């Protein structure tokens, strides 16, 4: 009924864009060993199958590196960045509720209001997918999700690249030593590590055991039953790797070619399959910050006075804009 | 024709000593979701086997046995692993299998099997690649009978109110379940329940008439004093609930009414034990080696 | 499938047997004796082509050479008769689209104060005015 | 590395002359035994005479009525599954392809008194199922038919019986081999409706349907290929058959007089007939003509015939 | 015998040069360097079929007379034939395709390595070194994501990009040997390979193209293993590649083929797009087309906490006829932008599903 | 009505007149050949 | 009545009454009439 | 692939009644404990199965019939006996049979064992060596929980004390046999009857021993008692078959006491 | 059509002409319009002048139906 | 003697290239096309 | 749509097209005849 | 454990010393090897 319920929330979706990359190479930088070709026959439909097969090797044979690559140009973008809000109801959860009379009222009002929502009679092989639409108009639709936070947490901090944490953390920051990586992220006596003013932004979502931590954290494990993907996974499960100690700047082989964390086929956005071996490119997740798109809550102040302008005017009467800074300023219809 | 084979790429990172150990894991059973000529191997780990997010337990795994197709392996190559399937439809020359209970097998024993219930674990953990493969433990059909009552009774009783030894050619054997995920139990408990409701009709009454007339046809035969030993919910209901006199057998001069009841038990005879645990898919057949099988040894199997 | 957070737009001619769907959509023939042309026919009316077990993008063979629709020398549009074999390009008819031309509510907020030019102003006070996006935004004669 | 079976049957349930090779052929129980099982398996207050009235006016009227018993050697065995499918084409949800079906086998046949052979057939099915004898007990999978041999009003089938099915050389028109087909009302893949949908090994099972409400009986069967193995396979179909196991199971000091029982509570009894351990099983739904008819059938390619014919029913 | 190899090893001995100085300072020293690396292991595969009928007949079985028969065999072989020679080439494209595949899985981004390589001096940079090293890699990398469509008009940015990509990565090894060389005897350096659209692209007016064909060897590499190597393969696990020379130690032709070559920067190198000769009619996605994802963030329902900041530019913006403005009440939704470019809409009830969950 | 097939079989001649320039998916334009 | 009646909710808005879990919405097929489910065959007032 | 040829060695002293009527016993079924290629005879005579050092009852041979290894009497030379593995993957050739078994084989059906459950067991005693032999009977699998539950129930009434046709490919069969053999197979079925009856009762009672809405004492080890005792008894009835008679242009009727040709499932 | 040369198997002067060649791209093509030499001075309209139809939309008499869209 | 034809027809047979790649993607095989077409009749008319 | 009027103040924005317009189909046979060629050899590709 | 035979080959397969000479059943021994 459109009354405040005096909390406010931040919206973390990810979208994905297919690129042009380009590669570079110097002679001579790979040694590559050809074995000999072996072939093995087994049984066919009714007759024959045969198959050739040969080993191989390979090897780095430069002192530095050799080979670099980068994005050059964008192709389509391949999922449309509407508002396709979460439900959380697809997942098996702990504690339930005292009473099952309000449970399906919950969840009858819940899925009064989106698409994306389980079926009603529980299948059997696989787990509750939800409803197989008809068409699908402008591609694979992302989840948008929600973090409560308070209604005054300023404008200043969502005006750039940020977290959605309230507290940048990561492992960027520093590697000295093994035990500060945890501190970093939890301890609230120390200052932010980027805004040395405050401890957080966020209390409701950025302390262990908190609300959002324990709702989105990998480690306790909330949405492990839903195939719906959650995009504020790799900003909330606290990264951890085997050289903590060993690596001083790993910044580079961590972040070339990591493996996809959703499927690409689906009408909606889920969790990647067992056997899938797509490979993409993430500078998000790499330094754990994210980039505000063209955002507003009055629709009218995206609007200006003649012939295809953006009217950035930035705050007016209690109502704000974003004038995006992402990577992708240009190159986007409007 | 040619037996259904199925090879796995291992991948490269991989340290000498631990193919070693990979090495000695022939003759032991494998699973996979989906019978391809081709899997890798995170399809056969454990990994594989989350309920969902959590590791799997004993009510949930033995599910996951009777859902999937078994093989065996036979040969392991380096950079490859061949095996060949179980209960497909095709025939295998020469089969071998490795007995991993911890009880010794006869021969022309049915073979069922069950995860490692015992509590002793003998897993290969592949740490390179952070993966860890169970294998299933290879074990009689009377045992397998055993140990299932006792799981399915520690179901039950588990779940009542207030939140393990067996016996077999004269040694005690602990075992111990790990009853989580409170609903996957009452898959179980449903079965039970049902499988017990359809197996009474109308006959019922009569085989229950002569209850006492048992208890004097046992008080003379050795055998029959044994089924009616002092414990035995039938003995305390010879003397304690009587049984009105059978009303005359309704349309009983074309249809009989005990035979169809006792036909009616055979069926869900047959499937309690199937449907609770797993079905006997080997049956070993040692031609000329030795009689018996240790813990470790290796013999001949043909499918059944 | 365009605007997933709602069903429709217009509940009174989009859903089936509904007021706009009997009186435009050609199966019902209502519109039938009329020698005067109909644009929503294409629009309400559900194609059917035996192609549908049998393509991927009949795109190409379903949009290159669609014979004409309206008559071509009558005074008024008349339905295209039986002995014409005009052929045109349709390209709005495949993809069951539209196009808004520059258009607005009040006459007043067309013009600009100064020397020829158009104004947008999108919106004012209840009136509003559409810029458009048709595919002839120039190349057709404005007042100056 | 094949197998072939051989038998000699009258052709008035069946014309091979008609069905295309790779048809599923099936066997039949002599109906003399449906007397004596129907006399002690029937329900109390119910008369099996309705039974009776059923197979004695059915074969009345299907062929020479005399010597289909006992002494005299010869029989109606075999009969196609496309014919059991187009006596009951008014229970498949798939109506069109159903409809064709009847109207094709119905021409293509004799074409004399084969509506008067349908309906009795039709209504022999429904009582038997009404005095609790089930089809499935007495319809066994012969095999696919291979070649034959007809005279007057009987023939010699000779059909591959276990093996793969493109291993079988035959001298007909086209090529020296034949592939598998059925028709397209009874195919029924259970992979869509549970959303498995992967590649690899599927079997074959050939699953019968029962409905028994009183005066309402009701008999269709599919051939099912799923990748569920026979164990779990129960379940799954018990599961998109959820309506119907309620209606059976609802409307089939102290006793146990009027309680749930196996015979009035049942509703699908299936079996393992083959495998296809191909890479991923394509098949092709094209409309094919008998004779002069048009009717749409499956294409399976690269199965093999399965065996060990041991019926797993499910009232549960 | 790469089927038998456990693991193969190669290794590096470096020294670095000194400077003499003067206090107060740590007298330095020469520095040595030992690094060993091992290979990975992969195969490649291909498959054909026989069917049967066509088994039946070149297994000369169920023969027969006539000679329709002998066509019909003729026929098969002729099949067979094809699909050998076609599974045979199949292997040559792989080995490009697979190429590709270990040359992207390695390459760091660009947008990295380049800010990084112009900060080598003192090798291990201190704690406030990194942060600031950090906080302009923030920048970088978002600045220049897609340089080739932002700045698609200036091609004298994008030529010096280009001389900047092909010169941040070291020269792998000298191994005397016949090289890939122009028509002139230059040693080329390195290959940039690139999609169609991007090649046609470059030849345009950013690149300039110096010859048509090159000078390329056509023999494979060679290894035996016969020996004493082999010996010591056999009693222990471990040979060595030049044992024969080991021993004494202690106590090539051209081919003149098509293809475009560039300079880039100072040195001579490939521009190829392998889109048309390999990859083409095969269910075979390029693997240059890659994906990326960005995270997008917008705080939704936020009021400004103050006095000062609930303002207005001038006075009379967006003013309401009615008697109280309806926007000083606290906004309750957010307005962005689609992919297609429409205006939707988030409002409050779409986190419905998420807090009102019983969690 | 489908029956161009068959007129003559549809591997036949062996000896071609021409030589197609171009090699497409062709499953992708099935449906303009009959 | 054991339910809540269809005719009585008008607290929604615009974008509410549209999306495709609103019950009402099949019945809004004229802009000047008002399709309803009616008991049958209870022409008159008739009884009570 | 090659058979698995058994061969058991007659001995001597063999009188020519026995050899005469051993001549004609091919194409029935014997059963050893291990499989070899060299094997006697009191490996396949009733010695074999001796459970409680006495010959055994119908429920002990049901038992033993699915331990063992079961094989087919092909040629019989006068020096010896001649038999293949049938269980075991064998290609052989030949392994025809002879329907042992008061019932019709059709050309089609599948074969499984059964003990002679009713009326005498058809042996051949070859007194001249103190031993017997016992062959089992061979049906079709329709009837197989058939005629098992008509055995049993009948023999539950001449239990029930103090106050049935089989019709198979069209032809009937009864039970009486013209005589009163009520008793001589109360010997030996009555183990059987026992085991069954004391486990459909307390499935009746155990389910009414858990919520008395249906319609000391613990009742954990009651359920692991029933389902163990129920599960362990039911698996031994419930058989598999591992023949199937395949018939060429012969009859495809077989009536008792004639040969077929089969092959193995 | 090549009986004679299946069977084998199973067991001019030119004119210079003036025309407008040109390159596009890296291919060479003709270049014409036949409207002058083919189609002129006759009754047949010359089939490269086609037409096209283009539907357009607008809204008649809509109500910004909230309080914050109209200023 | 085309005024002689019931129906004239062109035979296509065109056979795609393949690339071997490695685990995990099913083996590829070569795939080959036998496509067939048919002329359209068409006439002229001139009047004097 | 009409990228010849729209765009005619920018010549080298329509050379772009038509080198790619005559690039995006396919040549479809070599039949053994000689064709249609230049003065220089060089073959045509098409006409426009 | 017992990685000592993973320095050699376990049939090295060069000419042998010299022979044993006592052939009783080693198995009983195998505690005094390594």
């Amino acid at each position: 009924t459109g009354f405040h319920p005096g909390i406010a929330f931040t919206v973390v979706r990810q979208d994905r864009f297919a690129t042009e990359q380009l590669l570079y190479a110097e002679r001579a930088s790979e040694s590559y060993f050809v074995g000999q070709i072996q072939v093995h026959h087994h049984d066919a439909i009714g007759g024959v199958n045969f198959t050739l097969t040969q080993p191989r090797a390979h090897v780095d044979l430069g002192v530095g590196y050799t080979a670099v690559c980068a994005t050059a140009a964008l192709r389509c973008p391949l999922t449309d960045m509407g508002n396709t809000a979460q439900n959380l109801f697809f997942s098996r959860g702990g504690v339930p509720m005292l009473h099952d009379n309000v449970t399906e009222s919950l969840r009858r009002i819940t899925a009064s209001g989106g698409r994306l929502n389980p079926t009603e009679p529980l299948p059997i092989f696989g787990g509750l997918r939800p409803a197989t639409s008809a068409g699908i108009a402008r591609g694979q639709a992302s989840v948008c999700e929600f973090v409560a936070m308070p209604v005054s947490t300023d404008l200043q901090y969502f005006r750039t690249a940020c977290n959605p944490r309230g507290r940048a953390s990561g492992m960027l920051y520093m590697g000295d030593r093994d035990a500060d990586i945890e501190a970093i992220m939890f301890d609230h006596t120390q200052s932010d590590v980027a805004y040395t003013d405050r401890a957080t932004l966020n209390p409701w979502a950025s302390q262990k055991h908190s609300y959002g931590d324990r709702l989105y954290n990998g480690t306790y494990n909330l949405t492990g039953a839903s195939p719906i993907y959650s995009p504020c996974f790799k900003f909330f499960t606290p990264a951890e790797v085997n050289t903590n100690c060993n690596t001083l700047d790993r910044l580079l082989m961590e972040a070339k070619a990591v493996a996809s964390q959703s499927s690409t086929d689906t009408e909606y956005q889920f969790k990647r399959p067992p056997g899938s071996t797509e490979m993409t490119q993430d500078p998000c997740g790499l330094f754990q910050e994210a980039y505000p798109p063209l955002c507003s809550s009055d629709a009218a102040m995206l609007r200006t006075a003649h012939a295809g302008e953006t009217g950035a005017d930035e705050v007016h009467l209690a109502q704000y804009l974003i004038r995006d800074a992402s990577p992708l300023r240009g190159c986007l219809p409007l | 024709a040619m037996p259904f084979e199925i090879e796995v790429l291992l991948p490269g990172e991989l340290s000498p000593a631990e193919t070693s150990a990979l090495q000695k894991c022939e003759g032991k059973i494998i699973t996979f979701s989906t019978l391809r000529h081709r899997a890798s191997l995170v399809d056969i780990a454990l990994s594989s086997y989350y309920i969902n997010g959590a590791p799997p337990d004993t009510l949930s795994l033995l599910e996951a046995y009777r859902m999937r197709f078994a093989a065996v392996i036979t040969r392991v190559i380096p950079g490859k692993l061949l095996a060949h399937a179980i209960g497909v439809g095709t025939p295998t020359p020469g089969l071998f299998i490795q007995n991993t209970s911890p009880v010794d097998l006869c021969n022309g024993d049915y073979i069922c099997l069950l995860p490692p219930v015992f509590g002793s674990a003998d897993s290969i953990r592949l740490d390179s690649v952070g993966l860890e493969i169970v294998f299933p433990l290879t074990i009689p059909q009377t045992l397998m009978r055993e140990i299932i009552a006792k799981v399915v009774a520690r179901a039950v009783e588990r779940t009542a109110a207030g939140a393990d030894v067996i016996c077999y050619n004269g040694r005690r054997y602990e075992l111990e379940t790990n009853l989580q995920h409170r609903d996957g139990s009452d898959a179980a408990i449903r079965t039970l329940v049902l499988n017990l409701m359809f197996s009474i009709n109308e006959g019922c009454l009569l085989l229950l008439a002569l209850i006492p007339t048992l208890l004097v046809q046992g008080a003379h035969d050795g055998y029959v004093n044994l089924l009616i030993q002092t414990a035995n919910c039938v003995r305390e209901t010879g003397q304690l609930i009587n049984i009105p006199p059978m009303p005359r057998i309704q349309d009983g001069h074309r249809r009989f009414p005990i035979y169809e009841t006792i036909s009616s038990w055979i069926s869900t005879s047959s499937r309690l034990g199937d449907t609770l645990g797993t079905r006997a898919i080997l049956r070993v057949c040692v031609f000329d080696g030795p009689s018996t099988v240790h813990p470790g040894d290796r013999t001949a199997v043909i499918q059944v | 499938v365009a605007y997933t957070d709602r069903a429709t737009l217009n509940p009174w001619a989009s859903q089936k047997h509904s007021y706009g769907d009997r009186l435009y959509n050609g199966t019902y023939n209502l519109t039938g004796a009329s020698p005067i042309y109909s644009p929503c026919f294409k629009f309400f009316t559900p194609a059917e082509v035996n192609t549908n077990c049998n393509t991927l993008d009949r795109l190409l063979m379903e949009a290159k050479a669609v014979a004409s629709q309206s008559s071509t020398d009558t005074e008024y549009q008349f339905k295209r008769p039986p002995g014409s074999t005009e052929m045109t390009q349709d390209p709005c008819g495949l993809f069951q689209e539209a196009y808004p031309p520059l258009c607005s509510s009040d006459a007043a907020m067309l013009r600009t104060a100064h020397a020829g030019e158009t104004g947008a102003d999108e919106v004012h006070l209840a009136q509003y005015l559409i810029r458009d996006a048709s595919p002839l935004r120039g190349c057709l004669p404005l007042p100056r | 590395t094949t197998q072939l079976i051989q038998q000699v049957s009258l052709t008035d349930f069946f014309r091979p002359d008609i069905e295309h090779a790779g048809s599923i052929v099936l066997i039949l129980r002599h109906p003399s035994d449906m007397i004596g099982e129907a006399n002690t398996l029937t329900q109390a207050g119910r008369d099996p005479d309705v039974l009776l009235e059923g197979l004695r006016n059915l074969f009345n009227a299907c062929t020479a009525p005399w010597t289909v018993g006992e002494g005299g050697g010869l029989r109606a065995y075999v009969t196609s599954l496309s014919f059991i499918a187009a006596c009951r084409a008014e229970e498949y949800t798939d109506k069109q392809a159903a409809d064709a079906n009847r109207t094709a086998i119905v021409s293509a046949y004799g074409c004399s008194r084969m509506e008067t052979r349908l309906i009795r057939f039709s209504e022999c099915l429904r009582a038997m199922v009404q005095c609790h004898v089930f089809p499935h007990r007495f319809i066994s999978f012969f095999g696919s038919l291979l070649e034959y041999t007809i005279q007057d009003n009987l023939c010699n089938i000779t059909a591959v019986a276990k093996g793969p099915q493109e291993a079988a050389r035959t001298d007909k028109t086209s090529t020296r081999r034949v592939t598998a087909n059925i028709p397209a009302c009874v195919f029924w893949d259970v992979d869509k409706d549970l959303h498995l949908s992967a590649d690899g090994l599927k079997h074959v099972f050939l699953v019968f349907v029962y409905t028994q409400r009183r005066q309402r009986e009701g008999v269709r069967l599919h051939l099912a290929l799923s990748q569920l193995n026979e164990q779990c396979f129960g379940r799954g179909i018990g599961f998109l058959l959820g309506r119907i196991r309620a209606e059976n199971a609802a409307w089939g000091t102290g006793d146990f007089r009027g309680l749930p029982t196996q015979l009035s509570c049942m509703y699908a009894a299936y079996t393992l007939i083959g495998t296809i351990p191909s890479e991923s099983v394509r098949y092709t739904r094209r409309m094919e003509r008998f004779g002069g008819y048009n009717v749409p059938t499956i294409w399976l390619e690269g199965v093999v015939w399965g065996g060990t014919n041991t019926w797993n029913e499910c009232y549960y | 015998e790469l089927a038998y190899v456990r693991d193969g090893v190669i290794q590096f001995e470096v020294q670095q040069p000194m400077i003499a100085r003067d206090g107060p300072h740590p007298v330095d020293q020469p520095v040595h360097n030992y690094m060993v690396k091992r290979i990975h292991k992969r195969s490649l595969s291909a498959a054909f079929a026989i069917a049967s009928e066509a088994l039946s007949l070149l297994s000369n079985t169920y023969v027969d007379g006539t000679e329709i028969d002998s066509s019909l065999r003729i026929r098969a072989i002729q099949q067979m034939a094809r699909n050998l020679r076609t599974v045979l080439d199949s292997f040559e494209r792989g080995t490009a395709d697979q190429l590709l595949g270990v040359l992207l899985e390695k390459a760091p981004p660009l947008s990295l390595l380049s800010p990084i390589n112009k900060f080598q001096p003192e090798g291990h940079l201190n704690r406030v070194a990194r942060a600031a090293l950090l906080s302009d890699l923030k920048r970088r990398v978002c600045a220049d994501m897609f340089f080739m469509t932002r700045h698609a008009r200036e091609p004298r940015l994008i030529s010096a990009y280009l001389s900047d990509m092909v010169s941040c990565t070291q020269p792998s090894v000298m191994v005397s040997r016949i090289t890939h060389t122009n028509t002139r005897g230059r040693q080329v350096d390195g290959v940039l390979v690139t999609t169609a659209t991007l090649k046609r692209q470059l030849l345009q007016g950013i690149l300039q193209i110096d010859d048509t064909a090159a000078d390329v060897p056509v023999t494979y590499g060679e290894m035996v293993l016969q020996g004493t190597n082999l010996v010591t393969a056999l009693v222990m696990g471990k040979a060595v590649r030049g044992m024969d020379d080991v021993a004494r130690h202690l106590l090539p032709v051209n081919a003149r083929v098509p293809a475009d070559l560039v300079i880039v920067g100072d040195k001579l190198v490939f521009l190829e797009a392998l889109e048309r000769r390999v990859y083409q009619a095969t269910r075979v996605a390029y693997p240059l087309i890659g994906n990326i994802d960005i995270t997008f963030i917008m705080p939704m329902g936020v009021f400004q906490a103050n006095s000062m900041d609930r303002y207005t530019r001038h006075a009379g913006d967006f003013s309401t006829v009615s008697e109280q403005d309806p926007r000083q009440f606290p906004p309750q939704g957010i307005f962005f932008y689609n992919k297609d470019g429409i205006l939707t809409q988030l409002t409050l009830r779409d986190a419905m599903g998420t807090i009102c969950h019983s969690s | 009505s489908d029956r161009i097939a068959g007129l003559f079989n549809i591997p036949a001649g062996i000896i071609p007149t021409g030589n197609v320039l171009s090699t497409i998916e062709v499953c992708a334009h099935r449906c303009i050949f009959d | 009545m054991p339910h809540h009646p269809h005719w009585v909710n008008e607290h929604l808005t615009i974008l509410q009454f549209i999306a495709p879990s609103n019950p009402r919405l099949r019945f809004e097929l004229n802009p000047a009439f008002d399709f309803f489910v009616a008991p049958g065959d209870v022409d008159l007032p008739g009884p009570q």
